C-alpha cells in the first residue's frame, strides 16, 4: 500500500547511487581517480585527463540535477493534489466525484506517514437494492405533482415518495409534492391519490 | 555492413550503385560484378523481456521476444507484443497478472505452469434498465478508504566542486 | 488589431432582471491527450550500433545507457498507468438493453455498433479515421482499442442506464428521462422542466449529436490536441534517427567507416566524438521526453477527473464540463486521447422584468424561499431563477423576516394566503 | 586517500585487504605493517549559510 512513498524513496537513492558510481567511470581518461593521475603524469599530459573527467562529472552532474528537477516538479504535483485533499476532503465535506474515495465523501482524516499524507477517506456507499417501479408524475384531480425532493416508487400496488438514495418511503401528500401542469405533456405520469393533510383536520 | 541480402525489385538507374533509406542508410545495394540489386535488411534484434512469477513461487520464465515473429526468432505464443516462449496459451480470460502487452497478460497457475491469456476488464453486467424501474438503495455501507499521497523529497545538497574535483 | 470580441453593455439597473424563458441542449466535445506512444530506444545500438570497439569505448561512461534506458521504460509503463487511471474507472463492464428507451434520447451514434468488429460507436470511428529501426522500438500498449472501447462502451452504458450511482456504489437503474430530471434539478431548474418540455429537450439533444457527428466528419481540426502529441513523439523520434549522420567532428559519421579506415588506436579518438555526440543527443531526447510524458501525465490526471467529475456525475464547478450548466457527459475513446460530450444546459431566450429583493405585506417583509420576485409590469410573480415560470407570491413561496424598514428596493404587494 | 582513520570491528578474512561500500568507496583498510583493521570516514564537510 505505502508503495507509492517507498517508490520516492527508492527513486532517491536509486539516483544518489547512480551519481555516486559515476565516480569510478573513466569517461575516456586514463583512469577514475584525480588522484593517481596527478601523482603520476605531469600538469601538461594529466591536464587533457583531468579535462575528460571533469566533462563527464560535471554531465553527470547535471543529468542528476535535471532528473531531481523534473522528479521534483512530479512530487510538487502530488503535493499540490494533497494540499487540495487536504481543504476539501479534511477541512470540508466534497461533492466531487472519487476526489474523496469512492463512495458519497462524508470526511477525511490525515495521517503524516514519511514524505506523504495518508488520508483516511470516510464514504457512505449505499448498500443493498431493491427494485421498484417508478413514475415521473402523478396525476390527482388533473393537476401533475412531482415531488419536492424525492422519487415515486411503487411496491407493487401503493405508490410512495421516498428520498433517492435509501429507501424510506412516505405517503405521497401535497407536502412531499408540489404541482405543474393538466397531465396531458408528462411521459410516463401515473394515476394515484395525492392526500391532503389539511381535509381531516377541517373534517374535524 | 551486417545484414541480410534479398534480391529486390529496385528500379536502380544505370548510373546509381546504392539506395540511402530517409535515415541515409544504405538500404540498397548494386552488386559489383553481377549488375543486380539487393536490399539489405539488418539481421533480426529485439528485446528480451522474462516473466517471472517470483523466485519465492517458482523458477519457471517464460520470455518474450518483442516485437520479432517466432519463425525469424517449448509452447510457442505469437503475440502483437512479440514472442513468447514458455507460456501456455489460454482461451480463459482472467484478469492481468503480468502485463505482457496488446491485450495480453500471463500469470503463473494450474502442475503449475506460466499461462498466457487476452486480459478481462472485469465482469459484464447488464443494467436492468426499464422504463419505469428504478433500484433504491434500503441500506450502506461506511467505508474507510485509503488514499497515501508523496508530499516531499529528500533534500539532498552536492557540491558541484567537491564532486567534480575532490580535494 | 485583433479584436478581443464584441462589445456589450449589460442593461443594469438596481430593479431589473433578465430572465430565460427558453433554453437550449448544448453538446460540445472536449478532446484530452491520455498517453503517447511507448518508445524504447536502444541505447547502446543506437550509439554504437553492431560495434564491439564503440560498446567497450561506451562502457568507460558508466551507467548512462542503463539510466536512459530506465527512465524510457518509467515513461512506458507511465502511459499504460495513464491509460488505466482514465478509462479503467467502471468496475464492471455494463450492457445497454436490447431495448432502448431512453425517453425519445438517441444514443445509437455514441453506442457501440455490433456491425463493426471492434466495440466502437460511429463517433468513435470517425475519431479513429481522422487521427492519423536504429534500437528504436515501440511497444504495443496494454490495452488494444477494442478493450479501451469496451472500456468506455461500459461507462456509457452505466451512465445512460444507472446515472451518478454507479460512479459511488453499484450501479441503480433509473429511467434515463427521471436520471434527467435529477440532472435538471443538479442545476437549479426544477423536474417539471424536463419532463414539460421532455421531446423538445430530447430532439435538441439528438441534433446536437447530430452536429457532433457532422463537426468531426467536415473539420479535422478539433484533434488537434491528440494529433500534435503525434506529430511531437514523431518528430522527436526522426530528429533522433537524423542525429546519426552528424559527424560531431569525426571523419565519418558511420562507424563501420571509420573502423574499415583506421587502426584501433587511431579510431577509437573518432569513435569517442561520435558516441560522445550520439550520446549527447540521446540525453536531450529522453530530458524532453521525460518533460513531455509529465505534460502528458498532467493531462491523463485531468482526463481521469473529467471522467470521475463530469461522466461518473454532474459538476458543479464551472465551465469544468463545458461551457453551461453540466448535465453530463459522454466518454469517446481517441488515438491516445478521450473525447468527452459535455451536455449543458444553456439558458436562452432572456425577458426583462422588474425585482424587487423583498415584498412588503401586513409590514413584514417576504423573501422567496426558492426563486426571484419579478413583474411584467403590473403584477408581481415568484419564478424560478434560471426558466422563466411564474407563480402567484403565496406564503409557501415565502418566508418572513422583520418588518419593510430595512431592506432596500422592497416593493409592496399581496403574498396570498393558500 | 584522505579521512579519518578510527579501530573498527570487522571481521576482515585474511585473504582481504581493504573494504569497500555499497557504492564502492573504500571504507575500511588494513594496515600492512600491523594487520588490523581501520575504518576510514571522510573528514567533515558541510555548507555554511549565514
Ligand atoms: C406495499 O406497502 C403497503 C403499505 O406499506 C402495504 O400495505 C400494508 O401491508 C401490511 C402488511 O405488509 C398490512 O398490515 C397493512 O394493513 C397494509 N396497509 C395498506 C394501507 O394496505 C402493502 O402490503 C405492500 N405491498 C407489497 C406487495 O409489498
Ligand atoms: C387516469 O385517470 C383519468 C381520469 O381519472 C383517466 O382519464 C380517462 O381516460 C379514458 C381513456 O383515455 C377516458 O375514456 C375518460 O373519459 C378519461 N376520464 C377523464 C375524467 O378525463 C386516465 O386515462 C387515467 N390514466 C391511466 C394511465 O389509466
Ligand atoms: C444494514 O446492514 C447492516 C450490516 O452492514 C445490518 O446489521 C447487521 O444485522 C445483522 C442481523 O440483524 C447482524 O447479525 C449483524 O451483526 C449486523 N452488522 C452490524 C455491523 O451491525 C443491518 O441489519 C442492515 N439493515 C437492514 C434494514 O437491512
Ligand atoms: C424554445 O426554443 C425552441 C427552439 O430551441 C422552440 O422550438 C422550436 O419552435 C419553432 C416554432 O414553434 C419550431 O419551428 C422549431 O422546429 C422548434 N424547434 C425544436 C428543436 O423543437 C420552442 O418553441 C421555444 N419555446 C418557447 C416557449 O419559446
Ligand atoms: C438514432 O439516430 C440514427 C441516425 O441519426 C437513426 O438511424 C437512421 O434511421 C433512419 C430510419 O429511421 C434511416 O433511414 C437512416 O439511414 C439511419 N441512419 C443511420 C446513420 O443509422 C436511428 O433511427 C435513430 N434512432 C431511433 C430510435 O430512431
Ligand atoms: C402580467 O401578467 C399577468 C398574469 O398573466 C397578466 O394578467 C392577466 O392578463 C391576461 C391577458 O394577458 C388576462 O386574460 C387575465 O385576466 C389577467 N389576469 C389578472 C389577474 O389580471 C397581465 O396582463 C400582465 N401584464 C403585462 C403588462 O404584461
Ligand atoms: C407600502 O405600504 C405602506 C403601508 O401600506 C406604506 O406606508 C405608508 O407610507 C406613507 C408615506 O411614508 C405614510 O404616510 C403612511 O402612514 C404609511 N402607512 C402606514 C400604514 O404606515 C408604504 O409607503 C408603501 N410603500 C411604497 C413603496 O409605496
Ligand atoms: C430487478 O429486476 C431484474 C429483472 O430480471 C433483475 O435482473 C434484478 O436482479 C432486479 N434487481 C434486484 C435488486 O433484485
Ligand atoms: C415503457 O416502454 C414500453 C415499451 O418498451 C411501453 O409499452 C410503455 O408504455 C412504456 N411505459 C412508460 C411508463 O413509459
Ligand atoms: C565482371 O564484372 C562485370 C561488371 O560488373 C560483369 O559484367 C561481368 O559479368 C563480370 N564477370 C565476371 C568474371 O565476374
Ligand atoms: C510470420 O511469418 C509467417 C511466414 O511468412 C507469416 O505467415 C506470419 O503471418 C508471420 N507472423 C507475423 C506476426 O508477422
Ligand atoms: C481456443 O478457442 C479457439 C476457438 O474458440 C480454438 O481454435 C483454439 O484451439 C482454442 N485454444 C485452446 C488452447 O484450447
Ligand atoms: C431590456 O431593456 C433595455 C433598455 O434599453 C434593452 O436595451 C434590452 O435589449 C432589453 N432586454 C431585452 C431582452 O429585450
Ligand atoms: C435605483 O436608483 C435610482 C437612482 O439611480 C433611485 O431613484 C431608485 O430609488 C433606486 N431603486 C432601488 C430599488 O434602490
Ligand atoms: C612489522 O614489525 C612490527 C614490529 O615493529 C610488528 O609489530 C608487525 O607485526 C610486523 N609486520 C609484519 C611482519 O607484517
Amino acid at each position: 500500500a505505502l508503495g507509492k512513498l517507498q517508490d520516492v524513496v527508492n527513486q532517491n537513492a536509486q539516483a544518489l547511487n547512480t551519481l555516486v558510481k559515476q565516480l569510478s567511470s573513466n569517461f575516456g581518461a586514463i583512469s577514475s581517480v584525480l588522484n593517481d593521475i596527478l601523482s603520476r603524469l605531469d600538469p601538461p599530459e594529466a591536464e587533457v585527463q583531468i579535462d575528460r573527467l571533469i566533462t563527464g562529472r560535471l554531465q553527470s552532474l547535471q543529468t542528476y540535477v535535471t532528473q531531481q528537477l523534473i522528479r521534483a516538479a512530479e512530487i510538487r504535483a502530488s503535493a499540490n493534489l494533497a494540499a487540495t485533499k487536504m481543504s476539501e476532503c479534511v477541512l470540508g465535506q466534497s461533492k466531487r466525484v472519487d476526489f474523496c474515495g469512492k463512495g458519497y465523501h462524508l470526511m477525511s482524516f490525515p495521517q503524516s506517514a514519511p514524505h506523504g499524507v495518508v488520508f483516511l477517506h470516510v464514504t457512505y456507499v449505499p448498500a443493498q437494492e431493491k427494485n421498484f417501479t417508478t413514475a415521473p408524475a402523478i396525476c390527482h384531480d388533473g393537476k401533475a405533482h412531482f415531488p419536492r425532493e424525492g422519487v415515486f416508487v411503487s411496491n407493487g400496488t401503493h405508490w410512495f415518495v421516498t428520498q433517492r438514495n435509501f429507501y424510506e418511503p412516505q405517503i405521497i401528500t401535497t407536502d412531499n409534492t408540489f404541482v405543474s401542469g393538466n397531465c396531458d405533456v408528462v411521459i410516463g405520469i401515473v394515476n394515484n391519490t395525492v392526500y391532503d393533510p389539511l381535509q381531516p383536520e377541517l373534517d374535524s | 555492413g551486417t545484414g541480410v541480402l534479398t534480391e529486390s525489385n529496385k528500379k536502380f538507374l544505370p548510373f546509381q550503385q546504392f539506395g540511402r533509406d530517409i535515415a541515409d542508410t544504405t538500404d540498397a545495394v548494386r552488386d559489383p560484378q553481377t549488375l543486380e540489386i539487393l536490399d539489405i535488411t539488418p539481421c533480426s534484434f529485439g528485446g528480451v523481456s522474462v516473466i517471472t512469477p517470483g523466485t519465492n513461487t517458482s523458477n519457471q520464465v517464460a520470455v518474450l521476444y518483442q516485437g520479432v515473429n517466432c519463425t525469424e526468432v517449448s509452447n510457442v505464443f505469437q503475440t502483437r507484443a512479440g514472442c513468447l516462449i514458455g507460456a501456455e496459451h489460454v482461451n480463459n480470460s482472467y484478469e492481468c497478472d503480468i502485463p505482457i502487452g496488446a491485450g495480453i497478460c500471463a500469470s503463473y497457475q494450474t502442475s503449475q505452469s506460466i499461462i498466457a491469456y487476452t486480459m478481462s476488464l472485469g465482469v459484464e453486467n447488464s443494467v436492468a434498465y426499464s422504463n419505469n424501474s428504478i433500484a433504491i438503495p434500503t441500506n450502506f455501507t461506511i467505508s474507510v478508504t485509503t488514499e497515501i499521497l508523496p508530499v516531499s523529497m529528500t533534500k539532498t545538497s552536492v557540491d558541484c566542486t567537491m564532486y567534480i574535483c575532490g580535494d | 488589431t485583433m479584436s478581443l470580441g464584441v462589445e456589450n453593455s449589460v442593461a443594469y439597473s438596481n430593479n431589473s432582471i433578465a430572465i430565460p424563458t427558453n433554453f437550449t441542449i448544448s453538446v460540445t466535445t472536449e478532446i484530452l491527450p491520455v498517453s503517447m506512444t511507448k518508445t524504447s530506444v536502444d541505447c547502446t545500438m543506437y550509439i554504437c550500433g553492431d560495434s564491439t570497439e564503440c560498446s567497450n569505448l561506451l562502457l568507460q561512461y558508466g551507467s548512462f545507457c542503463t539510466q536512459l534506458n530506465r527512465a524510457l521504460t518509467g515513461i512506458a509503463v507511465e502511459q499504460d498507468k495513464n491509460t488505466q487511471e482514465v478509462f479503467a474507472q467502471v468496475k464492471q463492464i455494463y450492457k445497454t438493453p436490447p431495448i432502448k428507451d431512453f425517453g425519445g434520447f438517441n444514443f445509437s451514434q455514441i453506442l457501440p455498433d455490433p456491425s463493426k468488429p471492434s466495440k466502437r460507436s460511429f463517433i468513435e470511428d470517425l475519431l479513429f479515421n481522422k487521427v492519423t529501426f536504429n534500437g528504436l522500438t515501440v511497444l504495443p500498449p496494454l490495452l488494444t482499442d477494442e478493450m479501451i472501447a469496451q472500456y468506455t462502451s461500459a461507462l456509457l452504458a452505466g451512465t445512460i442506464t444507472s446515472g451518478w450511482t454507479f460512479g459511488a456504489g453499484a450501479a441503480l437503474q433509473i429511467p434515463f428521462a427521471m436520471q434527467m430530471a435529477y440532472r435538471f434539478n443538479g442545476i437549479g431548474v426544477t423536474q417539471n422542466v424536463l419532463y414539460e418540455n421532455q421531446k423538445l429537450i430530447a430532439n435538441q439533444f439528438n441534433s446536437a449529436i447530430g452536429k457532433i457527428q457532422d463537426s468531426l466528419s467536415s473539420t479535422a481540426s478539433a484533434l488537434g490536441k491528440l494529433q500534435d502529441v503525434v506529430n511531437q513523439n514523431a518528430q522527436a523520434l526522426n530528429t533522433l534517427v537524423k542525429q546519426l549522420s552528424s559527424n560531431f567532428g569525426a571523419i565519418s559519421s558511420v562507424l563501420n567507416d571509420i573502423l574499415s579506415r583506421l587502426d584501433p588506436p587511431e579510431a577509437e579518438v573518432q569513435i569517442d566524438r561520435l558516441i560522445t555526440g550520439r550520446l549527447q543527443s540521446l540525453q536531450t531526447y529522453v530530458t524532453q521526453q521525460l518533460i513531455r510524458a509529465a505534460e502528458i501525465r498532467a493531462s491523463a490526471n485531468l482526463a481521469a477527473t473529467k471522467m470521475s467529475e463530469c461522466v461518473l456525475g454532474q459538476s458543479k464547478r464551472v465551465d469544468f464540463c463545458g461551457k453551461g450548466y453540466h448535465l453530463m457527459s459522454f466518454p469517446q475513446s481517441a488515438p491516445h486521447g478521450v473525447v468527452f460530450l459535455h451536455v449543458t444546459y444553456v439558458p436562452a431566450q432572456e425577458k426583462n422584468f422588474t425585482t424587487a429583493p423583498a415584498i412588503c405585506h401586513d409590514g413584514k417583509a417576504h423573501f422567496p424561499r426558492e426563486g426571484v420576485f419579478v413583474s411584467n409590469g403590473t403584477h408581481w410573480f415568484v419564478t424560478q431563477r434560471n426558466f422563466y415560470e411564474p407563480q402567484i407570491i403565496t406564503t409557501d413561496n415565502t418566508f418572513v423576516s422583520g418588518n419593510c424598514d430595512v431592506v432596500i428596493g422592497i416593493v409592496n404587494n399581496t403574498v396570498y394566503d393558500p
